[PDB]
Protein backbone atom coordinates (compact mmCIF):
# COMPACT_ATOMS: atom_id res chain seq x y z
CA UNK A 1 0.00 0.00 0.00
CA UNK A 2 2.85 2.38 0.82
CA UNK A 3 3.51 2.63 -2.96
CA UNK A 4 0.27 4.70 -3.17
CA UNK A 5 2.03 7.57 -1.40
CA UNK A 6 4.88 8.19 -3.91
CA UNK B 1 -12.90 9.87 17.64
CA UNK B 2 -9.21 8.95 17.48
CA UNK B 3 -8.56 5.56 15.85
CA UNK B 4 -5.86 3.44 17.57
CA UNK B 5 -4.07 0.21 16.62
CA UNK B 6 -6.42 -2.08 18.63
CA UNK B 7 -9.29 -0.79 16.54
CA UNK B 8 -7.76 -1.80 13.22
CA UNK B 9 -6.41 -5.07 14.60
CA UNK B 10 -10.05 -6.28 14.86
CA UNK B 11 -11.13 -5.37 11.35
CA UNK B 12 -13.28 -8.10 9.84
CA UNK B 13 -13.05 -6.90 6.28
CA UNK B 14 -11.55 -4.29 3.99
CA UNK B 15 -12.90 -0.94 5.15
CA UNK B 16 -15.68 0.50 3.01
CA UNK B 17 -14.14 3.94 3.38
CA UNK B 18 -10.87 5.60 4.42
CA UNK B 19 -10.61 5.94 8.16
CA UNK B 20 -8.88 9.33 7.94
CA UNK B 21 -8.45 12.23 5.59
CA UNK B 22 -5.25 13.34 3.88
CA UNK B 23 -5.20 16.31 6.29
CA UNK B 24 -4.76 14.02 9.26
CA UNK B 25 -1.09 13.50 8.12
CA UNK B 26 -0.07 16.42 10.44
CA UNK B 27 3.42 14.99 10.64
CA UNK B 28 3.85 15.43 6.89
CA UNK B 29 5.21 11.92 6.54
CA UNK B 30 6.18 11.59 2.93
CA UNK B 31 7.37 8.35 1.36
CA UNK B 32 10.18 8.82 -1.14
CA UNK B 33 11.06 5.18 -1.82
CA UNK B 34 9.31 1.84 -1.63
CA UNK B 35 10.97 -1.40 -2.60
CA UNK B 36 9.97 -5.04 -2.17
CA UNK B 37 12.29 -7.96 -2.94
CA UNK B 38 11.95 -11.72 -2.75
CA UNK B 39 14.05 -12.98 0.17
CA UNK B 40 14.67 -16.46 -1.40
CA UNK B 41 16.09 -15.33 -4.77
CA UNK B 42 17.04 -11.73 -3.90
CA UNK B 43 14.96 -10.54 -6.87
CA UNK B 44 13.41 -7.05 -6.87
CA UNK B 45 9.69 -7.41 -7.37
CA UNK B 46 8.76 -3.73 -7.44
CA UNK B 47 10.50 -0.43 -6.77
CA UNK B 48 9.21 3.12 -6.79
CA UNK B 49 11.38 6.17 -6.14
CA UNK B 50 10.45 9.79 -5.61
CA UNK B 51 -4.11 6.73 -1.70
CA UNK B 52 -4.78 3.68 -3.85
CA UNK B 53 -2.37 1.38 -5.71
CA UNK B 54 -3.18 -1.58 -7.98
CA UNK B 55 -0.59 -4.21 -8.43
CA UNK B 56 -0.40 -6.78 -11.21
CA UNK B 57 1.73 -9.75 -10.25
CA UNK B 58 2.06 -13.32 -11.66
CA UNK B 59 0.94 -16.67 -10.12
CA UNK B 60 4.49 -17.32 -8.97
CA UNK B 61 4.13 -14.39 -6.58
CA UNK B 62 1.74 -16.55 -4.56
CA UNK B 63 4.50 -19.17 -4.07
CA UNK B 64 6.86 -16.73 -2.38
CA UNK B 65 7.51 -17.33 1.29
CA UNK B 66 9.17 -14.21 2.46
CA UNK B 67 9.38 -10.69 1.01
CA UNK B 68 11.50 -7.76 2.19
CA UNK B 69 10.04 -4.18 2.09
CA UNK B 70 12.44 -1.23 2.23
CA UNK B 71 10.89 2.15 2.84
CA UNK B 72 12.35 5.67 2.82
CA UNK B 73 10.40 8.58 4.14
CA UNK B 74 10.81 12.15 5.32
CA UNK B 75 9.01 13.83 8.13
CA UNK B 76 8.20 17.52 8.70
CA UNK B 77 8.52 19.95 11.68
CA UNK B 78 7.28 17.90 14.55
CA UNK B 79 8.98 14.88 16.08
CA UNK B 80 7.34 11.58 15.29
CA UNK B 81 7.19 8.98 18.04
CA UNK B 82 6.28 5.30 17.62
CA UNK B 83 5.60 5.44 13.93
CA UNK B 84 3.95 2.17 13.07
CA UNK B 85 2.05 0.48 10.22
CA UNK B 86 -0.52 -2.22 10.38
CA UNK B 87 -1.33 -3.58 6.99
CA UNK B 88 -4.14 -6.11 6.49
CA UNK B 89 -4.47 -8.34 3.42
CA UNK B 90 -7.82 -10.01 2.60
CA UNK B 91 -9.18 -12.28 -0.14
CA UNK B 92 -12.86 -11.62 -0.66
CA UNK B 93 -12.89 -10.09 2.84
CA UNK B 94 -11.33 -13.09 4.56
CA UNK B 95 -8.15 -12.14 6.32
CA UNK B 96 -5.08 -13.64 4.72
CA UNK B 97 -2.79 -11.96 7.10
CA UNK B 98 -2.17 -8.79 9.16
CA UNK B 99 1.33 -7.35 9.37
CA UNK B 100 2.51 -4.97 12.03
CA UNK B 101 5.66 -3.06 11.41
CA UNK B 102 7.34 -0.62 13.83
CA UNK B 103 9.51 2.24 12.51
CA UNK B 104 10.38 3.91 15.78
CA UNK B 105 11.17 7.55 16.50
CA UNK B 106 12.00 10.14 13.82
CA UNK B 107 13.45 13.60 14.51
CA UNK B 108 11.92 16.57 12.67
CA UNK B 109 12.98 17.12 9.05
CA UNK B 110 14.62 13.78 8.82
CA UNK B 111 14.73 11.14 6.11
CA UNK B 112 14.61 7.63 7.51
CA UNK B 113 15.02 4.15 6.07
CA UNK B 114 13.68 0.78 7.34
CA UNK B 115 13.38 -2.68 5.92
CA UNK B 116 10.73 -5.06 7.29
CA UNK B 117 9.85 -8.60 6.34
CA UNK B 118 6.57 -10.06 5.19
CA UNK B 119 6.13 -13.75 6.02
CA UNK B 120 3.43 -15.20 3.85
CA UNK B 121 0.47 -16.88 5.49
CA UNK B 122 0.05 -20.53 4.45
CA UNK B 123 -2.00 -20.74 1.28
CA UNK B 124 -3.70 -23.85 -0.01
CA UNK B 125 -3.76 -24.86 -3.68
CA UNK B 126 -7.50 -24.14 -3.66
CA UNK B 127 -6.98 -20.65 -2.28
CA UNK B 128 -4.20 -19.76 -4.68
CA UNK B 129 -6.29 -21.00 -7.60
CA UNK B 130 -9.20 -18.79 -6.43
CA UNK B 131 -6.77 -15.87 -6.02
CA UNK B 132 -5.38 -16.28 -9.55
CA UNK B 133 -8.85 -16.64 -10.98
CA UNK B 134 -10.29 -13.62 -9.11
CA UNK B 135 -7.96 -10.60 -9.82
CA UNK B 136 -8.39 -7.56 -7.54
CA UNK B 137 -10.47 -9.38 -4.91
CA UNK B 138 -7.32 -9.64 -2.98
CA UNK B 139 -7.09 -6.21 -1.28
CA UNK B 140 -5.06 -4.59 1.53
CA UNK B 141 -5.47 -1.71 4.01
CA UNK B 142 -2.39 0.10 5.27
CA UNK B 143 -2.92 2.00 8.51
CA UNK B 144 -0.21 4.36 9.74
CA UNK B 145 0.02 5.46 13.40
CA UNK B 146 2.03 8.05 15.21
CA UNK B 147 1.82 7.79 19.01
CA UNK B 148 -1.13 5.31 18.68
CA UNK B 149 -3.18 7.70 16.54
CA UNK B 150 -4.09 6.92 12.97
CA UNK B 151 -2.56 9.50 10.58
CA UNK B 152 -2.68 7.89 7.13
CA UNK B 153 -4.57 5.15 5.33
CA UNK B 154 -3.64 3.64 1.98
CA UNK B 155 -5.54 0.94 0.03
CA UNK B 156 -4.33 -1.50 -2.52
CA UNK B 157 -5.50 -4.34 -4.73
CA UNK B 158 -3.71 -7.17 -6.38
CA UNK B 159 -3.87 -9.37 -9.44
CA UNK B 160 -1.87 -12.56 -9.76
CA UNK B 161 -3.19 -13.48 -13.25
C1 LIG C 1 1.57 -1.90 -1.05
O1 LIG C 1 1.92 -0.77 -1.36
C2 LIG C 1 2.33 -2.84 -0.12
C3 LIG C 1 2.46 -4.05 -1.08
C4 LIG C 1 3.31 -5.14 -0.47
C5 LIG C 1 3.07 -6.40 -1.25
C6 LIG C 1 3.95 -7.54 -0.69
C7 LIG C 1 3.45 -7.93 0.68
C8 LIG C 1 3.49 -9.42 0.88
C9 LIG C 1 2.13 -9.96 0.45
C10 LIG C 1 1.18 -10.12 1.63
C11 LIG C 1 0.89 -11.61 1.88
C12 LIG C 1 -0.58 -11.96 1.59
C13 LIG C 1 -0.78 -12.18 0.11
C14 LIG C 1 -0.59 -13.66 -0.15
Amino acid sequence: GTASSL
Amino acid sequence: QPIGPEDVLGLQRITGDYLCSPEENIYKIDFVRFKIRDMDSGTVLFEIKKRFVRYQFTPAFLRLRQVGATVEFTVGDKPVNNFRMIERHYFRNQLLKSFDFHFGFCIPSSKNTCEHIYDFPPLSEELISEMIRHPYETQSDSFYFVDDRLVMHNKADYSYS
